[PDB]
């Protein structure tokens, strides 16, 4: 119950600070209220379903996969506060399958794509996914909120890669 | 910056 509250006091308090500066680096200071939070993983993450994205990529040996997730993640995040910059880049409206980037690193993931859709990146083509031509602009409290999830769980898998997670064994379930 | 979005 008031394990509850203090999660998502701080899950706020990071969220308005992404949407006020984009480019806002976190400390582990900063996220150790969410990463060592009592909550299930389950419960920790609203957007994100990150259950599955863990399980459904475990293929191979830790090493490999840990990293390949890693780096999804790590461009997903990019992609979240690409939306929130001041300065929105060009072709900001869709990403196609074929992107490079995309292709070999976030395509590369089961629930990659579906982490697209959270940002707003719901219609989908042949060719990629894309906004709703009709939506002038980001949702920016959803965006952030999905951003921070995605900084937040790569950090997890961080920590299990350095071996320093609060509840290692846990995850490990 | 690196291109994310674009097919080409």
């Amino acid at each position: 119950g008031e394990e509850e509250r203090a999660f998502l006091v701080a899950r706020e308090e990071l969220a308005s600070a992404l949407r006020r500066d984009s480019g806002q680096a976190f400390s582990l200071e900063q996220l150790r209220p969410l990463l060592a939070s009592s909550l299930p993983l389950a419960a920790r993450y609203l957007q994100l379903d990150a259950a599955r994205l863990v399980r459904c990529n475990a293929h191979g040996e830790p090493r490999n996969y840990l990293n390949t997730l890693s780096t999804a993640l790590n461009i997903l995040e990019k992609y979240g506060r690409n939306l929130l910059s001041p300065q929105r880049p060009r072709y900001w409206r869709g990403v196609k399958f074929n992107n490079p980037v995309f292709r070999s690193t976030v395509d590369a993931v089961q629930g990659g794509r579906d982490v697209l859709r959270l940002y707003g990146y719901t219609e989908e083509q042949p060719d990629g996914l894309s906004f709703p031509e009709g939506q002038e602009e980001p949702d920016e409290h959803q965006v952030a909120t999905v951003t921070l999830e995605v900084l937040l769980l790569r950090t997890e898998l961080s920590l299990l890669l350095q071996n320093t997670h609060p509840r290692q064994q846990a995850l490990e379930q | 910056d690196v291109d994310l979005y674009t097919d080409s």
